[PDB]
RNA sequence: CAAGUAGUUAGAGCCCGUUAAUGGGUGAUAGCGUGCCUUUUGUAGAAUGAACCGGCGAGUUACGAUUUGUUGCAAGGUUAA
RNA sequence: GUCAUGGAGGUAGAGCACUGUUUGGACUAGGGGCCCGGUUACCGAAUUCAGAUAAACUCCGAAUGCCAUGUACUUAUACUCGGGAGUCAGACUGCGAGUGAUAAGAUCCGUAGUCGAAAGGGAAACAGCCCAGACCACCAGUUAAGGUCCCCAAAUA
RNA sequence: AUAGCUCACUGGUCGAGUGACCCCGCGCCGAAAAUGUACCGGGGCUAAACAUAUUACCGAAACUGUGGAUGAACC
RNA sequence: UGGGGCGGUCGCCUCCUAAAGAGUAACGGAGGCGCCCAAAGGUUCCCUCAGAAUGGAUGGAAAUCAUUCGCAGAGUGUAAAGGCACAAGGGAGCUUGACUGCGAGACUGACAAGUCGAGCAGGGACGAAAGUCGGGCUUAGUGAUCCGGUGGUUCCGCAUGGAAGGGCCAUCGCUCAACGGAUAAAAGCUACCCCGGGGAUAACAGGCUUAUCUCCCCCAAGAGUCCACAUCGACGGGGAGGUUUGGCACCUCGAUGUCGGCUCGUCGCAUCCUGGGGCUGUAGUCGGUCCCAAGGGUUGGGCUGUUCGCCCAUUAAAGCGGCACG
RNA sequence: CUGGUAGUUAUGGCGAGAAGGUCACACCCGUUCCCAUCCCGAACACGGUAGUUAAGCUUCUCUGCGCCAAUGGUAGUUGGGGGCUUCCCCCUGCGAGAGUAGGUCGCUGCCGGG
């Protein structure tokens, strides 16, 4: 009876500064499978794939051609 | 009956009948329809039954359209079986139904027998219908 | 300027409700704010209309 | 001739006279009103305890730790046997 | 709290562009027969025309909610350190789902309210429904839900 | 079966409306249980029911009026 | 743990539930893990898949070549999701960064733990150079402390010199899988049972629900010699009741006595008899079916603890149900 | 006018038709040399200009495929209020997907030659 009921922990994913905000250095901007947002300017993708701030700036949700995203941070 | 031949899932969420029918609310094959006004679960005995009454009706003349198919599996437990312990197994299919949905389509008959056979099937259904036409 | 009379209790009420009552400056019931024209004000009085009496 | 957790609010009639003040006793009639405790999501509860009255009956002391208040001295303070 | 601005995120809805399920028509490359390879409809895989369906489908995609910026307008908290706790049986009602039979005053989550710990007025009586928050006194007034023939205050409007 | 009635139809009397069909509002049947009317609280109601519109009044420990008590913040 | 037992499960990863941030339960719906690779890792250079169509064959539908179409219909060690054709997919050359000491700042988070990280020093691999490299397209592939074994050590060494023994750094020994691990070491019966509690939790009865059950209807193919509806009525559809088998766990565990029979009844009507009627496939006698009707009536025995049921002999008839199975 | 090199969501792509030139760029000719093919000077690399715009390229035309895209209406929905509650209705604000009017055979920057 019941052969399922297993699952695992969820692992927080998405992201962790918005639009607009002034962040500090090495701070994480986005955790996520993959490549679902590509890193810009001043950011780089790390072993697992998230995206993380290589200066202190502005972050900036921003777009690459028709389909896809990118996040970049701009120094004040 | 109408049964899938494969799928991908053997349970399934019940769902909900909320709104007016997405699609099919206008005949298009035939000129008689039998549209529903209430939301409903069909299911495909029911299906049989009323194509049964329909066709016999036209002395096997004519054309009939079935619009709706039994995609959906319904299960069940047995009598004593207390909650819990997993889900039941599968026992029919089910198609949910909306209203404004048209299930029927006649065509090559007369008024009134394509009228007649069509208020023979709707006898055999448990959502209440109206006869439209083109 | 414009007035503002509550004339609606806030028991029942959703904490948003209560918390733009509150920020409006309104106490008990039929409790009257004299405030300006601004569109933050009127933004705050189309949230809870059900409750209140505008006035100029 | 009456359907009552027994009281409370309104109230005539009758009887009194105080730590003297918009006083005392009883109350025809009218409105409202399902005891106390415990344990519970929830008890008038057809869940528990108590017949009634009286006495007795449950966070204390010693030695250590920590924090607040007060007093003395202050880069010092303080003795134990 | 609201306003203006900028974002991330695929729900409702819709759609068939992928993946499954599926209806009718033409052609079906064929299989089996009636046969002398034809007749094929008894089934016909691919293609195409049209029409449907989906929690574990998506070419699309809201309302809200969330994260920030502000110098905008209101409004009163927020944080750190230390002393003291109690709580870890919850209930029903509205909405969004699962299990159940689209049963249960059922069970298990998300969201808001009330009870718990809340008296007062209305639902005859009535924890959870509607109105509304009791510092005390008054033989004063205006209203809420609900009401105005008699019990029973107010329209035989 | 032939029978009896009689249809389609015609000829007359007659003198003005007569047919089906669709939609909406409110109603009827379908309608059965155990102590006693017992599925408006009661009496009772043909409005004292229902729909739309309007105006008065009643109605809480809510808000106000008068007099007292008290907590915090700031002068 | 929708009472306990029997059955199943206990740690980690992926998807749906999950209500467009994160998180979110059920003995809800589906699958995987307790490894593998000395290249399946690093770097430099180069290129591109599945399938179909035609051409010939040993060789056929499918083996190997040739031309065309071909945005991924392939592949990516392995489950799923997210991603990838400026490769993260496929070949070749050289190699061991599958490095040592670290680490501003962040994510997750009760703690213990877990995750990412620019950049700094030492010394390298590939590359002309820019530059990339602290394992693998990304997320599973693993368990604390205590105690022992092995290697190193400008640490201590109970009067002094040594030593025994310890400390520090590196590493090894768990299906401690009941996977935050009670011990180095552990199964059953109780109807002879006892104490502390609980209606937080079961057996009877009540309550809610009505799947099932009893009863009533709708449509009408048909049977009825013809004729759907005298009488039955298939395939399907809609309700009432609260007598059955169940579901839930709301009152009762500081006690609500259980089946059958006896005594005594009372109520409902879905009427067994008697009374009054309509239709008949009602000649008469006897029947079938429906409608109104609760006034009275409704047997004695054999078998079984039996309710029930079968049987014997009667009768106008030998009704079905409720009342804590009165 | 052309060659080279960037930015911009295809309104920039795909397809069809026409024209031009060794000034540039191409196709082209050859393998002694540097270099190379799991074989092949096909490609990579090197060495030259006999021939030709057939192809790339460049320019010009289109809506055939594709891509972008309104307005109006509708679905849905935050807040408030009601029903006969598998669900439905009313008020206010927000407002899609599909379909369509229409647009599109690109637009900008720098360097060298002509
Ligand atoms: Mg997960
Ligand atoms: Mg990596
Ligand atoms: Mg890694
Ligand atoms: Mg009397
Ligand atoms: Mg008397
Ligand atoms: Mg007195
Ligand atoms: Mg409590
Ligand atoms: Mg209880
Ligand atoms: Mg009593
Ligand atoms: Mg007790
Ligand atoms: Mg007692
Ligand atoms: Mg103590
Ligand atoms: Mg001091
Ligand atoms: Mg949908
Ligand atoms: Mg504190
Ligand atoms: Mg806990
Ligand atoms: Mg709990
Ligand atoms: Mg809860
Ligand atoms: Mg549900
Ligand atoms: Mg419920
Ligand atoms: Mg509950
Ligand atoms: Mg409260
Ligand atoms: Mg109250
Ligand atoms: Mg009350
Ligand atoms: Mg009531
Ligand atoms: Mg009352
Ligand atoms: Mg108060
Ligand atoms: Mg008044
Ligand atoms: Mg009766
Ligand atoms: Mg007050
Ligand atoms: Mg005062
Ligand atoms: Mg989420
Ligand atoms: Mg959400
Ligand atoms: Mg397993
Ligand atoms: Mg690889
Ligand atoms: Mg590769
Ligand atoms: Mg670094
Ligand atoms: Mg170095
Ligand atoms: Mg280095
Ligand atoms: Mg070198
Ligand atoms: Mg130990
Ligand atoms: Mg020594
Ligand atoms: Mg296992
Ligand atoms: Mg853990
Ligand atoms: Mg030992
Ligand atoms: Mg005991
Ligand atoms: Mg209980
Ligand atoms: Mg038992
Ligand atoms: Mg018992
Ligand atoms: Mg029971
Ligand atoms: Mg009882
Ligand atoms: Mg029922
Ligand atoms: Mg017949
Ligand atoms: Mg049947
Ligand atoms: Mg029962
Ligand atoms: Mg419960
Ligand atoms: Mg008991
Ligand atoms: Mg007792
Ligand atoms: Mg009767
Ligand atoms: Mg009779
Ligand atoms: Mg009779
Ligand atoms: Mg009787
Ligand atoms: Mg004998
Ligand atoms: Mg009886
Ligand atoms: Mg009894
Ligand atoms: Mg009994
Ligand atoms: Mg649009």
């Amino acid at each position: 009876s019941t052969s399922n009921g297993r699952d695992s922990e969820s692992k927080r994913l998405g992201a962790k500064r918005a639009d607009g905000q002034f962040v500090t250095g090495g701070s994480i901007l986005y955790r996520q499978r993959g490549t679902k947002i590509y890193p810009g300017t001043n950011v780089g993708r790390g072993g697992d794939d998230t995206l993380f701030a290589k200066t202190d700036g502005v972050v900036r949700f921003e777009r690459m051609g028709r389909d896809k995203k990118k996040v970049s941070v701009y120094p004040e | 009956m109408l049964v899938p031949k494969r799928v991908k899932y053997r349970r399934e969420f019940r769902g909900n009948m909320r709104g007016r029918a997405k699609g099919g609310t206008e005949v298009a094959f035939g000129e008689y329809g039998l549209q529903a006004v209430e939301a409903s679960w069909i299911t495909n005995r029911q299906i049989e039954a009323a194509r049964i009454a329909m066709t016999r009706y036209m002395k096997r003349g004519g054309k009939v359209w079935i619009k709706i198919f039994p995609h959906k599996s319904y299960t069940s437990k047995p009598i004593g079986v207390r909650m819990g312990k997993g889900k039941g197994a599968p026992e029919g299919w089910v198609s949910p139904v909306k209203r404004g949905k048209i299930m029927f389509e006649i065509a090559g008959v007369p008024e009134d027998v394509a009228r007649e056979a069509l208020r023979l099937a709707a006898h055999k259904l448990p959502v209440k219908t109206k006869i439209v036409k083109r | 300027k414009l007035e503002i009379t509550l004339k609606r209790s806030l028991i029942g009420r959703p904490q948003p409700q209560r918390k733009t009552v509150q920020a409006l400056g309104l106490g008990k019931t039929n409790s009257v704010v004299v405030k300006e024209d601004n569109p933050a004000i009127r933004g705050m009085i189309t949230k809870v209309s059900h409750l209140v009496d505008v006035k100029e």
